């Protein structure tokens, strides 16, 4: 599927999505908050908080 | 009006109504047809007309209903002003004999309770008949927009919606 | 090959009479004296194989089923369509004014 | 003994009753006497939906689903004849109540599967030679699943069965061929199956307990796509009465 | 148009007999309609039940037949389904159960007869207004 | 969406023929076929007036 980063984080454990599905092809599964959509939120409000200190 | 004067004209010297709208020109069929009203159209609906309706292929001929009786019934045509319009069928006094009905459950004028017909006269469809409610139903949507044309809406991926003309 | 199951039982007789067997019961309101006695004994004892078995419902008093036979000419039956029965839409089809 | 105000807001409404563990008794069923169940009660605690087969066409199985439409999902206050048959089995004939519920459930990925949880004319029989219903008792039968929207349903360009638009009006001149599944409307009916499992019994007072299963078609929204198939979960009470 | 002995002239009995009522009887009858009825028959429906209104055929196909001074006067003094069989004043108002239904209590037969002939006067007028509902509004 | 299964190549006279594998270097490559020892047995010719391995 042109998968990129995707790999990367399954690749060190993040497999499941909030929305339930995991790439192992599971159901059901609670992955807590560090889902592929956590990782991607993490990153973005990150990249944020570092916009600011860059200011400061 | 003059598709009328000519077709009257064309009974009067002795012509079947086969004849007489066989001799109707296409293309002034083509232009008693809503689609080419530059009065439908949508300021974001981009493009030619062809990517509306579709590339005009053929005239499929006059519409003609009948109920059970034998009537002639008249689809009421859509004004420029709605962007859809109901279904409605009088006689020639303009008193309602059909419709496509919204809700049901009450309906005294479906298509089927009033067994409406359509025959074609001229085009590709001249001198058949049918008699089956959904086919007659869809040809009486299409009335509402006047003469009924074949459409190519494969080559330019046509998506339905009206778009006005150069002139609009 | 798909079709309207409503619009095609309004080509039966269902658009033409009273269908015991399909019909609101408001429509009952039409003629004199069905509604809402008969009306409602009519509708609880469908579905009817033919129009006269409107006659063998119990309980009937005579002035009743004299009614019934002179409103019969008023009245058909269809196969039973499951969208017009369904959710008691029988006794309110979403019509009113 | 609780009121409304004692009930209300809590979720207690959707629970159905229970009994405690000392209920392992017999109720006896006199086959001169005629019975009805007076409240028959569904509440559910699993959706199971089978996912569709990836093509593999191996065993499709039932996955869990998460429920959004909230405790607004029991079947309750159903009654109906209970017959006593020659051959000493028990039918129930479901004559009304309230025997069904709109219910969405959400798969993993984010699909919303939309059913109508129904015993609608449930008849549902025992083994044969019931002379008591004991924690050994079953039931099974099946029901009718009508579509999960009525005739006067109007989708959102607003197409239906018994009302609305016989077309795609925003589309006057699109070839009607590819849209027929969505402009013409159906209504659906299918058959359900459910287990009944008494897991107990007071004898004394007539009431009974235990866990269900039943398996039934999601909507099909009026024909413009296939159902889902379901497996519905949980416990189920009812209180039998001489009537 | 005005409105004139002719449409004032309303169906008395079932047997061929009339009234013609006044200009003052007209308002009066629309006034007691207002005040008693209009609640629930405003234009000629009825709120409470829609599958029956105030249309005169629709009158007409009642049991007893109420397309007349004389069933409707008897209606309001004890009110019927549309096919005679139960008796309803005890859920709609009457001068039986004036008791229940308070603004019943002043009225006299003169206002009953009133009324009626605002009933049956009105869709003269109106037409399919008078019993449409929204449709015709 | 589905594996179709294994084909297995037979001739007229029943011996089973192997097609040789595109390898990765070849952005089009012909259709050959061969015995388990890797005879020639049919193929899709190019030119037809001379041929004698075609599948007919
Ligand atoms: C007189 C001017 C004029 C007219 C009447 C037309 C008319 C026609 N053009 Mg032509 N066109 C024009 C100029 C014009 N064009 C120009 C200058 C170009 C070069 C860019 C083109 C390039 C062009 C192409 C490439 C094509 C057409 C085509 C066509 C037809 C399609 C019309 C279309 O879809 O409209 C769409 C119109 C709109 C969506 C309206 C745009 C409104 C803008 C975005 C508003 C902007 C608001 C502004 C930012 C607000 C500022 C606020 C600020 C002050 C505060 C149509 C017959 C097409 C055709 O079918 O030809 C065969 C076709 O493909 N036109
Ligand atoms: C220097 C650099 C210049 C770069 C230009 C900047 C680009 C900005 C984009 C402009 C916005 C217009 C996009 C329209 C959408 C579109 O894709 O149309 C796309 C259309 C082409 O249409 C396409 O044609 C195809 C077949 O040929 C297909 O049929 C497609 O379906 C169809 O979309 O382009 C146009 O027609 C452009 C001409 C529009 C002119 C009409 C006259 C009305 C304008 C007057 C309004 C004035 C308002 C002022 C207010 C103050
Ligand atoms: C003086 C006051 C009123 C009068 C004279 C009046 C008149 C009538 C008449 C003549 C009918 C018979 C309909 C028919 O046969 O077609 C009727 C039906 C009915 N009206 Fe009234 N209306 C009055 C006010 C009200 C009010 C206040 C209500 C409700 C609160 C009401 C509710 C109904 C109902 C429910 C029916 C039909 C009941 C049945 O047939 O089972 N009306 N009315
Ligand atoms: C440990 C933990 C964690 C980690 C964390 C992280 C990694 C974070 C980082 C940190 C950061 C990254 C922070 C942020 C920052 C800084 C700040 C706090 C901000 C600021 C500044 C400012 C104050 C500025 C101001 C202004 C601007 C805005 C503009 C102009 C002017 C001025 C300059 C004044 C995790 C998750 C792993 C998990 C567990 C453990
Ligand atoms: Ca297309
Ligand atoms: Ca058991
Ligand atoms: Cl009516």
């Amino acid at each position: 599927q042109g998968m990129f980063v995707l790999p990367f984080m399954a690749r060190l454990g993040v497999t499941g999505s909030w929305s339930g599905w995991s790439i192992t092809g599971e159901t059901g599964i609670d992955p807590g908050f560090w889902s592929f959509e956590g990782v991607a939120l993490a990153h973005i409000v990150l990249s944020g908080l570092l916009f600011l200190a860059a200011c400061w | 009006q003059e598709i009328n004067r000519r077709v009257q004209a064309s009974l009067a010297s002795g012509a079947t109504l086969e004849e007489a709208w066989s001799a109707i020109p296409e293309k002034l069929a083509f232009y008693d047809y809503i689609g080419n009203n530059p009065a439908k159209g949508g300021l974001f609906r981009t493009g030619p007309m062809n990517k509306g309706d579709g590339i005009a292929q053929a005239w499929k001929g006059h519409a003609v209903f009948r109920n059970k009786e034998g009537e002639e019934l008249f689809v009421r045509r859509m004004p420029a002003f709605f962007e859809s319009f109901p279904v409605i069928l009088t006689d020639k006094n303009g008193v309602v004999k059909a419709d496509i009905p919204f809700r049901r459950a009450e309906s005294k004028y479906s298509f089927e309770q009033q067994g409406v017909t359509v025959s074609f006269y001229g085009g590709e469809l001249n001198g058949q008949t049918f008699t089956d409610p959904p086919t007659v139903k869809s040809y009486a949507r299409k009335a509402i927009f006047g003469e009924i044309f074949e459409f190519d809406t494969e080559t330019l991926n046509s998506d339905g919606i009206f778009r006005t003309s150069p002139r609009g | 090959e798909l079709v309207n199951v409503v619009d095609e039982k309004l080509g039966t007789a269902y658009g033409e009479k009273i269908d015991l067997n399909n019909t609101n019961i408001a429509a009952f309101i039409q003629y004199r004296g069905l509604y809402p006695t008969l009306a409602k004994l009519i509708v609880k004892n469908a579905p009817y194989e033919s129009v006269e078995d409107v006659l063998n419902i119990p309980g009937l008093t005579e002035r009743q089923k004299q009614i019934l036979r002179e409103n019969l000419e008023h009245f058909t039956v269809t196969e039973v369509e499951t969208a017009l029965v369904e959710g008691g839409d029988r006794y309110n089809n979403g019509l009113y004014k | 003994t609780l009121t409304y105000d004692d009930i209300v807001g809590t979720g207690l409404a959707n629970k159905c009753p229970t009994l405690d563990d000392t209920a392992r008794g017999a109720y006896p069923i006199d086959s001169s006497q005629t019975y009805r169940i007076a409240r028959l009660c569904l509440q559910p605690t699993t959706f199971l939906v089978k996912e569709e087969p990836k093509n593999k066409r191996q065993e499709a199985e039932f996955v869990p689903t998460k429920l959004v439409t909230r405790e607004t999902t029991s079947l309750d206050q159903i009654q109906g004849e209970l017959k006593v048959n020659s051959d000493g089995s028990l039918t129930f004939v479901e004559e009304d109540g309230i025997d069904f519920q709109p219910v969405t459930v959400q798969m993993a990925g984010g699909e919303r599967i939309p059913l109508l949880f129904t015993v609608k004319n449930l008849v549902a029989s025992t083994q044969p030679n019931v002379t008591s219903i004991t924690t050994s008792t079953d039931f099974k039968g099946e029901f009718n699943v009508p579509s999960y929207r009525t005739a006067n349903f109007l989708d959102p360009k607003g197409r239906g069965l018994a009302s609305g638009y016989d077309s795609a009006i925003a589309l006057p001149q699109a070839k009607e061929e590819e849209l027929a599944r969505a402009n013409v409307k159906r209504f659906s009916l299918t058959k359900g199956q459910i287990s009944l499992n008494v897991a107990k019994v007071d004898g004394r007072t007539g009431e009974i307990a235990g866990t269900f299963e039943s398996e039934q078609l999601s909507d099909d929204d009026m024909g413009a796509h296939e159902p889902h198939e379901v497996k519905i979960q949980g416990v189920f009470y009812a209180s039998i009465e001489p009537a | 148009a005005e409105l004139t002995p002719e449409v004032l002239t309303v169906p008395l009995n079932s047997e061929g007999k009339t009234i013609t009522l006044t200009e003052k009887q007209y308002l009066e009858g629309k006034r007691l309609f207002q005040y008693a009825c209009a609640s629930c028959h405003v234009g000629g429906i009825t709120k409470t039940n829609p599958s029956l209104d105030l249309r005169t055929e629709t009158l007409a196909l009642a049991t007893p037949p109420r397309d007349n001074i004389e069933g409707l006067v008897d209606y309001m003094k004890n009110p019927t389904t549309y096919d005679g069989e139960q008796e309803i004043a005890e859920v709609h108002p009457s001068l039986r159960s004036a008791d229940i239904f308070p603004k019943m209590r002043n009225l006299t037969e003169k206002d009953l007869v009133a009324i009626a002939g605002h009933i049956l006067v009105e869709p003269k007028i109106l037409g399919d207004k008078w019993g449409g509902g929204k449709v015709y509004y």
